[PDB]
RNA sequence: GCCUGGUGUCUUGGGU
DNA sequence: GGATTACACCCAAGACACCAGGCACGAGA
DNA sequence: TCTCGTGCCTGGTGTCTTTAATCC
């Protein structure tokens, strides 16, 4: 169970919309802006 | 085509959990559930509509 | 009055004392608007002084309780929440005072209210466009599926008006593709679909003579007869009702191991109540569901015979439209919940001790206050944890730019599809909106179409209760379900009453 | 400065222009990298040279 | 007025994908027409 | 000898189970009181034990001979996860699940709580119950400068100065010992309890300035 | 909630005041005591807690040597050690404390 | 006696 | 039976973690 | 003067069950 969640922390990390698995959560309830996020989409790092 | 399937059904009598095997043969409306761990079988009639959980019922008032 | 009593128990043995702890919630009463000062000194408050310090109107909300003891060997007015006032409403200090003194409280009189005011800006509801519930809808599916017709209900309680679960009947088999021709339904919380057959046997009518009798008034319609064919052939093998209750049971998303000696009891819960709950959901009753759902597999397939269109979703008497009394109702059932399980769950711990509870340390007015403040605020429609998958923007500052403008923003309507899903049927002017909306007035851009707003005559339903018109109906020559056969009755008039079919009468003109 | 206008320059041909643009009238930056492995890991001292 | 809004964004993502297949084609100085990779393709740019 | 005490094949089996968080204590009680109401009729709950390990978050063991008790003992749990997620231990693993696990005079703590919250700390003593420790710290002192304390907004440390109290705002009580607003400071440190429960005593790591000061 | 310190027996402090340990009173004599005493031989701090159904037929019992007490809610660990002067007086009546702390 | 930092993420309403 | 696609720019107003445990201070006996 | 209760601040850690079309 601990190295399962070493495993989980590393790859939200990096990529936070993992297909079939629930997203990372920040406390306010939002979720994580993992490094994918920045720079995929319009307001990216590439396209903004 | 005969139907092999897996389940994470619990053995009545060993007591393995997710070791019960289901074989659907529609051909001849035979059920089959077999145990990877202790070995057990249990036969019973099924239709075209059955799935795992139905003979797996079957089984559990077959025992009771 | 939705969940009247709490309980709980506790086998005593440490000489068994069964003790149940029951607590129940009586009369509500309401107070006028008052700011408590953080001296203690209390006052009316008026809206000017609320828009000033940026204050929120509101009423505090006060519920009976009563405790009760059961011991077997073998309180008053608490305060539970602040409710926000809808200026000018009955319960705002504005709706007396009279012309002259509304002048010294530094109100306008020109000013008709309709709004709220939180932490000092006035916030509106926005009218929030849904489909009607207990209606059955009849539309086509595209051409690479199975299905060719769906039949499609979302059932819905007359009291409270609550949403409670929605269920299908698809039609399989396309154009000389699929076969056997056959027809089955989805049950909430059931993990496939169910021919139709078999539910009919599982609600206890199982003989095919019988099922046919209720589906098909047309003994001569022998496509209509054709198309059921494959159906009963898929189903004859389930002969009676203990085999097909257990059927069912053995998909409705439940544990691994139940038994048939229970796994059909598990199964006439989902049954008798979640489907079709809005007809009736006590006991030995039956009869009214088997009857309504032969009605639906009739209406299929008459539109899969051609001899229907298809119904029009945007036929604006299939549509409801929710103004502030239903969206508050909704919001204050799951606010009221929450801090229901809180009081649960501090009685099992408070009460370890052996400790007579005060009550008013075990209401915590914050769970309803914040929750109702923080989405009127942000226009969020749920718990705040859960602030996505809710609907945005129920909840908008009120445009005070011109006098115009504050009367269309007080009669506005918005229908929640989105910007995803181009196309253009719900952005359309459809013909059924002549004088109930206005015809000219929508916004440019992503809204175009979708925001509405009510025509200068228009009104809106308050609700009304159904009891009285039954006894109406009834009084003046309205037949029981119990006496009709479609052999003696090839002719007569199905008479429906919010959707549920209650009976049938012989001679409507009069009627 | 959007990709619509980025297009706008690539068909005028100004190509001159568009590099200042992008650069000298905005987030220019100078970096140091190593002439073997290619990153910018290089760690420059300016005043000790 | 919904056709104007609708169709707008239609016609507004081909713009898109047309600019991005055609951006790196240039004519080069012995009349060849080429992208970046010098892949030709056309010899002749117009064919006049 | 404990080794006389190791568990067999014919010991019950131990199975673990997932909890929510924080809520192993009370479902280890509830199974409790579900054992001991039903003692004696005819429908016993065949557990023989249950315990949960702090180092071992959301989980509980349950010492039973039969899978179903699992399952009986934890119905209408409302803190146990409904997902069929019980695990089999080993009789190998079991005594490690039931191992129950300093501090000297002279050696160094860090304090826990309070406006010494974070600060290295010398062992002087400790109570003859045996709960709280007498500690050597540098104090964290004002002289009543402005008098008519928390961790966000107290004093830079330094050693106290019975000079700079005399002068500015203290009780004599021995040789290089004073009483300093019901505090004591013996060459300098103060000399106060704390529950040892409150000091940690084990991985400190000394910081760049505590090096430099001891 | 306090753990006796001889048994390991988990109960409210008041109950140690009340009825005295209901394993080890015979002994300990809590019953009649002050709280200093009871302080003294039971503690507020204590880890891993484990519910005993079955004391003479539980290998979790025999392995925390609670095999011939009662049903009750018993401790892992105890923190803290009988003052030496109480260990004296139980080794007179024939009583060998070890402790529970690890 | 030169240097001189004031937020973000959303949502909603608008303009062409 | 799975995601990815869904014009451009701009303006402005309107918002923000929860629960439990421990320690300290004040009041009452 | 001592003990108990209440309030405030700081630190650590989640969970009752409840929009539509395309290709690859
Ligand atoms: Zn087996
Ligand atoms: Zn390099
Ligand atoms: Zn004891």
């Amino acid at each position: 169970e601990v190295e399962q969640l070493l495993q989980f922390h590393v790859a939200t990390y990096m990529d936070n919309d993992i297909a079939g698995q629930p997203q990372a959560l920040q406390k306010s309830g939002r979720p994580v802006k993992a490094i994918r996020a920045r720079l995929k989409g319009k307001e990216g790092r590439l396209r903004g | 085509i005969k139907q092999k399937l897996e389940t994470q059904f619990t053995c009545l009598f060993c007591n393995h959990d997710n070791s019960v095997v289901c074989t659907l043969d529609k051909k001849n409306s035979i059920g089959l559930l077999e145990c990877k761990k202790c070995n057990l079988s249990f036969q019973a009639p099924i239709n075209s509509l059955s799935q795992p959980i139905d003979i797996y019922s079957d089984w559990i008032d077959a025992c009771e | 009055w939705e969940e009247p009593r709490l309980i709980l128990d506790q086998p005593a043995q440490h000489d068994n004392i069964n003790k149940r702890y029951e607590i129940r919630f009586g009369k509500i009463y309401l107070s006028r608007p008052t700011m408590t000062e953080a001296d203690g000194t209390t006052h009316a408050m008026f809206p000017q002084e609320a828009r000033l310090r940026n204050l929120t109107y509101s009423s505090p909300v006060y519920l009976d309780m009563e405790k009760s003891m059961f011991t077997s060997i073998d309180g008053n007015k608490v305060h539970i929440g602040k409710v926000p006032i809808m200026l000018r409403s009955k319960f705002c200090s504005l709706r007396t005072l009279d012309e002259v003194d509304l002048y010294k409280m530094k109100e306008c009189p020109y000013d008709m209210g309709g709004y709220f005011v939180i932490n000092g800006s006035e916030k509106v509801l926005i009218a929030q466009e849904r489909s009607a519930a207990n209606i059955v809808q009849v539309f086509k599916k595209a051409a690479p599926s199975p299905i060719s017709h769906v039949a499609e209900i979302r059932s819905a309680l007359e009291k409270g008006s609550r949403l409670i679960s929605t269920m299908q009947i698809k039609l399989y088999g396309r154009e000389d593709k699929g076969t056997g021709r056959t027809i089955k339904a989805t049950l909430p919380y059931v993990k496939q679909d169910i021919p139709i057959v078999i539910v009919f046997r599982a609600l206890g009518v199982v003989p095919d003579g019988e099922i046919l009798q209720h589906i098909c008034y047309d003994e001569n319609d022998w496509q209509m007869l054709e198309m059921l064919k494959p159906c009963i052939e898929e189903g004859f093998v389930i002969q009676d009702k203990e085999v097909a209750l257990d059927f069912i049971g053995r998909r409705g998303s439940a544990a691994l191991g139940i038994r048939r000696e229970k796994r059909i009891q598990y199964a006439k819960d989902i049954l008798q109540k979640e489907l079709l709950p809005h007809i009736t959901q006590e006991e030995g009753f039956e009869t009214r569901k088997t009857f309504f759902l032969g009605y639906m597999v009739n209406r299929l397939l008459l539109c899969a015979l051609e001899r229907k269109d298809q119904d029009d979703r945007d036929h604006f008497g299939k549509k409801r439209l929710d103004l502030a009394g239903p969206l508050l109702a909704n919001l204050f059932r799951i606010l009221f919940r929450k801090l229901t399980r809180e009081i649960y769950r501090y009685m099992q711990r408070c009460i370890e001790t052996d400790r007579d509870f005060n009550l008013n340390l075990a209401v915590k007015s914050t769970t309803i206050t914040s929750g109702l403040k923080y989405s009127l605020a942000t226009g969020n429609w749920g718990e705040q944890k859960k602030a996505m998958s809710s609907r945005a923007g129920v909840s908008q500052v009120l445009n005070r730019y011109t006098y115009s403008s504050t009367l269309s923003h007080l009669r506005r309507t918005n229908t929640p599809i989105g910007r995803d899903g181009k196309l253009a049927k719900p952005r359309q002017l459809h013909n059924t909106h002549w004088g109930l909306v206005c015809p000219a007035e929508t916004p440019e851009g992503q809204a175009c179409g979708l925001v509405k707003n009510l025509s200068l005559l228009s009104g809106i339903s308050i609700g009304s209760p159904s009891e009285p018109i039954i006894n109406f109906l009834e009084e003046w020559g309205m037949e029981p379900l119990e006496d009709y056969d479609p052999a003696q009755h090839t002719k007569s008039t199905r008479i429906f009453v919010n959707g549920v079919w209650t009976g049938i009468h012989r001679d409507p003109s009069m009627l | 400065f959007g990709e619509m206008e980025r297009d706008c320059m690539i068909a005028h041909g100004a190509a001159g222009f568009l590099k200042e643009r992008l650069m000298e009238a905005s987030d220019a930056f100078r970096v140091h990298v190593c002439g073997i492995c290619g990153l910018m890991s290089v760690i420059a001292n300016l005043k000790k040279n | 007025l919904i056709d104007t809004a609708v169709k707008t964004a239609e016609t507004g993502y081909i713009q898109r994908r047309l600019v991005k297949a055609l951006e790196d084609i240039m004519v080069h100085y012995d009349g060849t027409t080429r992208n970046s990779l010098g892949d030709i393709i056309q010899f002749l740019y117009g064919e006049d | 000898p404990q080794r006389l005490l190791i568990p067999t094949v014919d010991d019950p089996g131990i199975w673990g189970v997932k909890v929510r968080l924080g809520k192993e204590k009370d479902v280890v009680r509830q199974i409790l009181k579900k054992k001991l109401a039903r003692e004696g009729t005819k429908n016993p709950l065949e557990i023989y034990s249950a315990f949960q390990r702090d180092s071992f978050k959301g989980h509980v063991y349950i010492e039973a001979r039969k899978a179903e008790a699992i399952n009986d003992a934890l119905k209408g749990n409302v803190n146990v996860f409904s997902n069929n997620s019980k695990f089999l231990v080993g009789i190998v693993e079991y005594k490690d699940l039931l191992r129950p696990v300093k501090l000297t005079r002279g050696s160094y703590v860090r304090v826990k709580n309070g406006k010494f919250k974070g600060d290295l700390a010398q062992v002087d003593e400790v109570l003859e119950n045996g709960l709280e420790a007498r500690l050597k710290l540098v104090p964290r002192l004002d002289y009543g400068k402005d008098l008519s304390y928390t961790s966000k907004f107290r004093p830079a440390q330094r050693l106290f100065s019975e000079a700079e109290a005399r002068v500015h705002e203290i009780r004599r009580d021995r040789d290089g010992f004073v009483t300093y607003g019901g505090e004591e400071y013996y060459e300098g440190f103060l000399y106060k309890t704390f529950r040892l429960q409150n000091l940690i005593v084990n991985s400190i790591n000394p910081t760049l300035n505590e090096l430099s000061l001891f | 909630e306090r753990a006796c310190m001889l048994c390991g027996i988990v109960l409210p402090g008041r109950v140690f005041m009340q009825n005295g340990c209901p394993n080890c009173d015979s002994v300990l004599n809590l019953r009649d005591s002050d709280q200093a005493t009871v302080n003294e031989c039971t503690s507020s701090s204590f880890e891993g807690l484990v519910a005993v159904g079955d004391n003479e037929h539980s290998w979790v019992a025999k392995w925390l040597r609670v095999d011939r007490f009662q049903p009750g809610l018993y401790a892992v660990r105890v923190d803290g050690r009988l003052p030496s002067d109480i260990v004296a007086a139980l080794e007179q009546y024939g009583v060998y404390y070890r402790p529970r702390d690890g």
